[PDB]
């Protein structure tokens, strides 16, 4: 099935959280936080068209 | 391991209208040699749970150690361990079944058959069976080894189905258990005359009886 | 899986049979039992399916990497030694698999052709001629081999060997892909 | 032994005393771990005062006992009451000539006017040994030292009865193939006497 | 030329019997008769032929000496004894069907390879698989059927067995009454 | 130092839940088991896992046996402008009722197809995995993956588990702009062949003979479809697939 | 409290179990070229036909070290194994010698093997890799 | 060599209607020629109107059901309590089964529910993971005694589409009674779960062993 | 003569090439009762739901068997023929001891290759007798015996409710209860119960489907 | 048991009496039918008043005993004199955790001012049992009944010495792997006492 846009956005944010402790308790992965902002545009059956 | 070395024979358990009754004999046999007399194979966990284990004695002692560790960890750090925060028989059985299946999947099983009996907080009787393969099942009457072939029909004559549970008093269940133990001592070569009994009742609590002997032996029909 | 290699005074001729699979009907025009290690070094292999092709492609990748890194072409002797070492290393901690390798090259520094054979255990031997597969033909090669034979004489001998092999084979022996390695490089004979 | 064949995991004790002989045994027949019969009469009567106990294959021992009883009936039809030595010789010949196909072991207890009661043992293989007393079976291995320490020559009847009772009680206690009741046959000049003891009697010794 | 194995089905109707056997099409039938008794043998072809010849021999001698045709029960006992004779060298699955000439009651029975008799009041299935065909027969069987209804039932069972595993599949069906025997072929 | 102190501080050992893999596989700490691009396969912790699996896979419930794709005749050939893939739709008897025809051909992508000719579960699982890999490659490179690349990926994957117990033989057929129409055969023994005509199954010599009788490069779509149908019938309800640069098109019998 | 090592067998396998050597074109598959093992060595072959003593010898001093730590925890407390492990980890992590494989003197002093020799000490025992940069990447995790 | 597998018998049956699904199983757990339990359910409600049953080795089936339920719980946690479809559940079960390819579960799995359109759907899984959607499937050591009964008393081409839930329940009960009469393993009870848009309903019938 | 050994080598060659119940007896104060279940199964499948497992050697000597069905039936029939001929020769009522001796010797002759395990009950002028016979030629004497796959439940029931002095009705009830327990608790036992009661001086009473 | 190893077939006894404990054993080590060592000290000491006797595989038992002595030295350095229960627990853990690789069985005798002498037995497998007396070894099976008929609680030192001497003499007599001299260690409040008895003394009993 297609992944919900909010689920993908949450996954990307969990990746961005890797300069510290991860959501599931993983150790640090990167020395500094990211320097990128993202606009994620999607469509799913549950919530129609979404922009995050 | 690959095979039991010192082994227990049978544990038999029944449900009655107010609780559960379990029993097992005290013997550890070294092959065909009846070696150790005075082996307690019923483990009282909490104030309402009894675990009966049949099979390898070393694995039984390992399971006893696990149960003691679980009881000790339950009080860490609950100040209400004796209160409503005690261990239900369902928790203990779930833990034991998980352990048995995990060890079976690791090709290093515990050669045991385990029957967990008790009374829940709401008063519901609990009676479950697990084995070295992790196979679990429930029934108003349970038994292991030769008890599963001889004592089981005798117990099922009393508690035939779920509707017969409220009709069975504690005296009837205890008498049936004693008779089944006598039959097992009659027709099992690895059995023992001495056995222990445990009654878990939602009103009177836990009653543990030790040093019970098979009586009313019929041997006069010889000559 | 039958492979042959004949070394003549000025070149090396390598012949390989069409690869077939049990119970599978395939029609193609390709040489999947031969890899070009270098513009003047060719390799033919025969053995168990899967492992042999992986080993051949691994060897080809390593040799191409060396050629790119050094901007130079390895000699056939060095190529054969590297193949022998890698083959011995492959079965270092596993059950050995059936594989036989014929390596034919033309050393430019010595300006002469060379041919080597390596078996499944990793035994490298330099030969004037070699074959693998059916176990018949060594007598025919022995009676009709000269160190100073030309390319045409070697091709005639190879044709005779192919005909002899086809006669014994129950008419299931398809064509033979023939390649020649010499000073001009590696070419394929469509005759 | 053959696959699926019944084996005689018994406890047998024959003791010679001042007035004759006593042969005792248990009464359990097993199928590995399930007790097929709680009460069995392992004391086989071959002649009026010549009894035996069997070990090994049940079928082979029963066939041998039947043939020996037939042979002793034939002998009695000619020369009267036989002797324990003759019965032991017949048992030994049958067991030794057939040891390649039959697994059998016998303990023979007899009485006669000439010899005044004797015990013979024929283990697996077919060799006959004459002993003051003999023990056999799976449980017999647990009472070797006890019997060795507590045996005397020319004991009285009650002393021999007590000795056999204690030894068989220990053998039953330590062995899983030994059963409830103890059966003893006393062969003396007066006649043949049969005694039976129950678990509630000897377990309290 | 492999002809080892097959399926034989026997059913009892109101006052009749039905015995059917599978064929192979692409001359070798597995049903034989010795008067008013029918025998179907499944298994090794050589053993089938040997049993057929031996039973023809014995039935001919029985008719010559007794001066009457042999009854299905007596033939069942004879087949059981003959099978038990080769105790350590046993041959197959035999099925016996018929109607007693005096009482008129239908009779069907089956045998193992050492002559153990299984007398069935409903039906007998003999064959290698004996799982799909057995289930189809169990679902399709109704007691006390007319000869036409019994024939339809057994033919439907054979057709259903054939459908669930061919080009050269056939069947032979015998509908046996007290005074008439009808032989039919099924070509799927 | 805190982790070191916790390691030597005191049930979890018996449950084997101090290991990351056990917690992940039992879905204790999250749904990370269903997030692995390369799946993890359980192996018995014994000295002889292969012999164990081989012994236990030949022992007797019919429902609890590993399903094997039937050795039906499968054919594939590339004539001028596509690939014709022909299969026979002859169902096998069983204790079930099918709502549709048996899917003897796996649709990897709108542009790739594969055949089972082996173990059903292995083929389905690994061809779905190959489709995911091809989709990821196309997302990364912004271009359709070559058929050679997909066949090589599948071959490497099945070679990494060579001898473990996998049994699958597939035909990857695809039409790309750079290469044209290409057919590869990938076996569970690591074999990887490239061909113009492929015939497999219980009976394929007759089909190959029929093809060789009437095969040429200068064919047409209708002629190639008729040739494939005739070959399948002669080898014996003929499902056809025509693969062009725009994708594959399915025909029940036409 | 183990004398002979236990649980030396793998429980799960995958194509990306070796995280250090993975392909870049297909990250879910291993990189055969950079493995430099022979080119025809599937991972499954490592699960069968191994010498029974190889696992016992490969993990033997670790088992004795773990048993010693367990004894210290039972008799002395958490602090003693914690301190021993902390010292050993500090010593191991500080050292980085890409051109050598022999252990440090302080590691042997902590392990109490200053005057002890085994066959590992006597016998300490390409196109791609085995250079300084690969070891730097492995050490730093980049 | 320790043998990690076993067998507990049992029979299950899954049928798909036009707006409902039915999954039934005999409630008897037995070892070799002995009755462990006369009532041990093998069909469970695994979340969002999905019924699942694994027949064969009891421990393997319990483990698979437990893992699937935990996966469903984490799926609800991750995606805003989104309802899990029957096809997604089928693929999840396929991955769970194939994750043990070299140490397989000794079970045959059947799940039932409703598809996106609203029709009944039944999926069948072999022990290693291969699955397909079927109208009717019987598993266990009674399928050869149940499938011909259904094929005789109904057609899947009375068409199955026009059947109601009561008729399907009656057919299942009759087939299981016939199997109980013919087969020793089958008996002692029959539990049926019916999945409709209103949810999951449970019914129990007593067979001929008490 | 006798049982044939032909095609033994052929059968072995084919095999190498891939070419292939509850019974109780209870002795009461004036006779013996033998009871059995009535289900015949060809493995998982129930072939017959009402089968007579009580076979008769003599008008007052009955037996029930297990093991190989064909061997059990053949041996019982042969011993019955021998017993009838012996009784005609001696003009006396046959004895259970004679049948026991014939069975024991015949089974020992074949060295266990004839698989038939029997419970033999009977009444003769010397009294009532009950024996168990093993396939290798070993026989045992008892007051209550059980046989078959459901013999453990039957033995439990018999041990529960057995006394020295039992009447006919009590013995019949005990045998019926033992067979019922075997039927309920064992998968291989089912259906009805067949009983045969033999007293001293009275005809044998054979009750088929005593409890349905 | 790995092929080609050495088996500790012996006669081990441990008896608790009024003033402490006594541990006795024979001195025979055999490899098949050949007596490899006819003078063997099998009374292994793990602490000043904690002794043990080993059975099974010699190498595994020696390794376990060395590790247990190391553990008890650490305990004594930390907390002082350990009790027999602690030594038995360490033995049980070592035997149980390695039961898939090592075959070992131990009999542990000990004394302390609180418990006043105790006997523990760890058979093959790793279970632990506390008994008033223990016997082990291949030759023990012949004295079981005897040991069950002559043991009394709170016997004097001389009575215990005589009981152990008689039982071990019988075990030596009836077992092929038991022989030589009898070695006994007496653990009481006074200290550790060593006793040795020669064949010419116990064979006349």
């Amino acid at each position: 099935e297609d992944i919900n846009v909010e689920s993908l956005t949450q996954s990307v944010c969990d990746l961005a959280l890797r300069f510290g402790e991860g959501a599931s308790g993983e150790e640090r992965l990167m020395s500094r936080p990211f320097g990128v902002a993202l606009l994620i545009a999607g469509h799913d059956a549950d919530d129609g068209y979404q922009l995050f | 391991t690959q095979q039991p070395i010192v082994t227990g024979t049978s544990v038999i358990s029944m449900k009655y209208d107010n609780g559960v009754i379990i029993a097992a004999d005290n013997l550890g046999s070294y092959g065909s040699l009846l070696r150790f007399n005075g082996v307690e194979r019923l483990i009282p966990v909490g104030d309402n749970t009894v675990v009966g284990i049949s099979g390898d004695i070393s694995d039984m002692q390992h399971i006893e150690r696990l149960l003691k560790d679980l009881v000790t960890e339950n009080a860490y750090d609950n100040p209400l361990a004796d209160a409503e925060e005690a261990l239900e028989p369902s928790y203990i059985f779930e833990y034991l079944a998980t352990v048995m299946y995990q060890r079976r999947s690791k090709m290093n099983p515990l050669w045991n058959a385990i029957i967990v009996a008790g009374v829940q907080s709401n008063g519901d009787q609990f009676l479950r069976y697990v084995n070295l393969l992790g196979v679990t099942y429930s029934s108003p009457t349970l038994a292991t080894g030769f008890g599963a072939h001889m004592a089981n029909p005798l117990l099922r004559k009393v508690v035939d189905r779920e509707s017969d549970i409220p009709k069975t008093t504690v005296q009837v269940a205890e008498e049936a258990i004693v008779n089944a133990m006598r039959v097992l001592y009659y027709r099992d070569a690895r059995s023992s005359r001495n056995f222990s009994l445990a009654i878990i009742d939602k009103n009177t609590g836990l009653t543990f009886k030790k040093n019970l002997q098979v009586e009313n032996m019929k041997w006069d029909f010889a000559k | 899986d039958i492979i042959l290699g004949i070394r003549v005074q000025d070149s090396v001729i390598l012949a390989s049979s069409k690869a077939v699979t049990r119970g599978i009907s395939v029609l193609k025009d390709s040489d999947d039992k031969t890899r070009q290690l270098s513009p003047h070094t060719l390799m033919s292999f025969a053995g168990e399916a899967g492992d042999t092709v992986q080993f051949a492609e691994y060897i080809q990748a390593n040799i191409q990497l060396y050629s790119i890194r050094e901007d130079y072409e390895l000699s056939p002797q060095a190529v054969s030694s590297f193949v022998r070492q890698e083959l011995a290393k492959s079965i270092r901690s596993r059950r050995p698999y059936q594989v036989n390798v014929l390596i034919g090259g033309y050393d430019k520094k010595k300006n002469k052709p060379e041919l080597y054979q390596i078996d499944y255990l990793g035994t490298k031997v330099e030969l004037p001629y070699g074959a693998h597969g059916y176990s018949y033909t060594f007598f025919l090669l022995d009676h009709h081999y000269r160190p100073d034979m030309t390319t045409e004489e070697g091709l005639d001998l190879l044709k005779l060997c192919v005909q002899e092999l086809e006669k014994r084979m129950p008419m299931d022996f398809k064509g033979v892909i023939v390649k020649i390695v010499d000073k001009d490089g590696i070419r394929q004979v469509d005759d | 032994l053959k696959k699926g064949e019944v084996s005689l995991g018994t406890s047998i004790m024959a003791v010679t005393f001042k007035d004759g002989v006593i042969l005792g045994a248990d009464s359990r027949t097993t199928t590995g771990a399930y007790i097929a019969n709680r009460v069995t009469d392992k004391l086989t009567r071959v002649h009026d005062k010549i009894w035996c106990c069997r070990s090994g294959s049940a079928a082979d021992t029963q066939a041998i006992a039947d043939i020996v009883q037939y042979h002793l009936e034939l002998y009695t039809s000619q020369y009267g009451t036989p002797s324990t030595e003759t019965a032991a010789s017949v048992f030994k010949e049958l067991c030794y000539e057939n040891k390649d196909n039959l697994t059998a072991g016998i303990i023979v207890a007899g009485y006669d006017d000439k010899n005044k009661g004797e015990v013979y043992t024929i283990p697996l293989g077919g060799s006959v040994h004459k002993l003051p007393y003999a023990i056999a079976g799976s449980g017999s291995t647990f009472i070797y030292g006890y019997c060795d320490k507590n045996f005397r020559e020319n004991m009285s009847k009650e002393e021999t009865v007590d000795f056999i009772k204690h030894s068989l009680s220990q053998a039953i206690k330590w062995d899983g193939s030994s059963g409830g009741v103890i059966r003893m046959v006393v062969l003396t000049a007066a006649g043949v006497e049969r005694l039976i003891f129950y678990p509630d009697e000897y377990e309290q010794l | 030329s492999s002809i080892n194995g097959g399926i034989v089905v026997a059913m009892t109707g109101k006052d009749c019997v039905a015995i059917a056997c599978d064929l192979r099409l692409g001359k070798f039938e597995k049903i034989f008769h010795y008067g008013h008794v029918f025998l179907g043998i499944t298994g090794l072809a050589t053993d089938v032929t040997t049993l057929n010849e031996m039973f023809r021999y014995k039935t001919n001698l029985y008719k010559l000496k007794e001066e009457r045709a042999i009854e299905p029960e007596t033939f069942t006992q004879l087949v059981s004894s003959s099978l038990y004779e080769r105790r350590f060298g046993p041959y197959v699955g035999p099925v016996v069907a018929g109607i007693n000439s005096k009482s008129g009651k239908p009779f069907i029975a089956g045998f193992d390879l050492i002559g153990c008799i299984d007398e069935a009041k409903d039906f007998i299935v003999s064959g290698t698989a004996s799982d799909q065909l057995f289930g189809m027969c169990e679902s399709l069987y109704e007691p006390n059927l007319e000869p036409e209804d019994l024939f339809e039932t057994i033919s439907q069972a054979l057709l259903n067995a054939a459908d669930r595993d061919l080009s050269g599949w056939g069947a032979v069906v015998y509908i046996i009454k007290k005074d008439e025997v009808v032989k039919r072929y099924l070509k799927m | 130092m805190q982790a070191i102190a916790d390691s030597f501080s005191v049930l979890v050992k018996e449950l084997q839940y101090d290991n990351e893999q056990n917690l992940e596989s039992d879905f204790v700490t999250g749904a990370s088991q269903f997030q692995r691009l390369a799946p993890s396969l359980t192996v018995p912790p014994i000295a002889s896992p292969q012999q164990f699996l081989r012994a236990h896979t030949d022992d007797r419930n019919p429902d609890c046996k590993i399903k094997i794709a039937h050795g039906t005749t499968t054919l594939a050939f590339r004539f001028q402008g596509g690939i014709i893939v022909a299969v026979d739709s002859r169902a096998t008897a069983g204790n079930w009722v099918a709502s549709q025809t048996v899917k003897k051909v796996i649709e990897i992508n709108p542009f790739l197809l594969g055949t089972m000719a082996g173990g059903a579960a292995d083929c389905q699982f690994w061809e779905t995995w190959l489709g995911s890999q091809c989709r990821l490659h196309e997302l990364r490179e912004k271009e359709r993956i070559s058929v050679a690349a997909a066949s090589k990926i599948l071959s490497n994957l099945v070679y990494q588990y060579k001898g473990a117990g996998l049994s699958m033989g597939t035909m990857i057929c695809g039409y790309t702009r750079k290469e044209g129409p290409t057919i590869y055969y990938v076996d569970s023994d690591g074999t990887r062949l490239k061909g113009d005509i492929f015939c497999v199954g219980s009976g394929q010599t007759f089909a190959y003979g029929v093809l060789d009788s009437n095969y040429k490069w200068d064919l047409s779509v209708e002629d190639a479809l008729y040739l494939g149908k005739r070959s399948i019938l002669a080898a014996a309800s003929v499902n056809l697939y025509h693969v062009t640069e725009d994708g594959w098109i399915y025909h029940g019998n036409h | 409290m183990n004398i002979v090592p236990q649980d030396t067998f793998k429980s799960q396998v995958s194509t990306d179990q070796d995280k250090s050597v993975l392909s870049s074109a297909v990250p879910s598959l291993p990189d055969t070229l950079r493995q430099q093992e022979g080119g025809a060595v599937p991972l499954s072959t490592q699960l069968n036909d191994r010498h029974p003593l190889e696992s016992t010898l490969k993990n033997w001093e670790t088992t004795q070290r773990q048993r010693q730590m367990e004894q210290y925890r039972q008799i002395f407390g958490i602090a003693e194994p914690m301190k021993r492990t902390m010292e050993m980890e500090i010593v191991n992590r500080t050292d980085f010698n890409p051109l050598s494989t022999n252990g440090s003197i302080h590691r042997d002093i902590l392990l109490n093997k200053e005057c002890s020799i085994d066959w590992e000490d006597v016998y300490p025992g390409t196109m791609v890799g085995d250079d300084v940069h690969s070891k730097i990447e492995k050490q730093l995790g980049i | 060599q320790f043998n990690p597998y076993g067998d507990n018998g049992g029979t299950i049956l899954g049928i798909a209607g036009e707006d409902f699904a039915v999954l039934a199983g005999d409630t008897r757990n037995i070892t070799d020629y002995s009755i462990n339990s006369r009532y041990e359910p093998k069909v469970f409600d695994c979340g969002d109107n999905i019924v699942m049953s694994a027949n064969g080795f009891a421990a393997d089936g319990d483990a698979l059901v437990k893992r699937f339920k935990n996966s469903v719980k984490w799926y609800h946690f991750d995606h805003n309590d989104k309802k899990l479809s029957i096809n997604s559940a089928a693929r999840n079960i396929q991955h769970l089964l194939y994750g043990k390819r070299f140490f397989p579960y000794y079970v045959h799995t059947i799940i039932a529910g409703l598809d996106e359109d609203g029709k009944g759907a039944v999926y069948s899984f072999d022990p290693v993971g291969s699955y397909e959607r079927e109208q009717c499937r019987a598993g266990g050591a009674a399928a050869s005694l149940i499938m011909p009964f259904l094929d005789n008393q109904v057609n899947f081409k009375k068409p199955l589409k026009y059947l109601s839930v009561e008729e399907v329940i009656k057919l299942v009960r009759d087939s299981f009674t016939s199997a109980t009469e013919r087969h020793i393993q089958v008996g002692d009870g029959l539990e049926i779960l019916i999945v409709t848009k209103d949810g999951v309903r449970k019914e129990f019938y007593e067979l001929k062993r008490d | 003569a006798g049982l044939s050994f032909d095609n033994y080598q052929r059968n072995n060659f084919l095999a190498e090439n891939s070419h292939t119940t509850t019974i109780v007896g209870v002795k009461f104060n004036n006779g013996v009762v033998i009871a059995a279940d009535t289900r015949s199964t060809q493995g998982p499948i129930v072939a017959d739901k009402n089968c007579a497992k009580l076979h008769r050697i003599s008008p007052k000597i009955w037996c029930a068997g297990a093991g190989t069905a064909a061997d059990t039936e053949a041996v019982t029939q042969l011993i019955g023929s021998n017993i009838e001929l012996h009784s005609l020769y001696t003009s006396r009522e046959p004895r259970v001891v004679s049948a026991l001796q014939m069975l024991k010797q015949h089974l020992f002759k074949y060295q266990g290759h004839i698989g038939a395990y029997l419970i033999v009950a009977g009444v003769d002028p010397t009294g009532s007798h009950l024996f168990s016979i093993h396939a290798h030629g070993s026989t045992d004497v008892g007051y209550y015996l059980s046989l078959g796959s459901g013999s453990l439940a039957a033995m439990a029931v018999l041990e529960s409710h057995w006394k020295q002095d039992l009447t006919k009705e009590e013995a019949i009830k005990l045998a019926s209860d033992a067979i019922q327990a075997g039927i309920w608790n064992d998968l291989g036992s089912g259906s009805n119960v067949d009983v045969c009661v033999m007293e001293i001086g009275k005809d044998a009473e054979y009750l088929r489907n005593y409890t349905p």
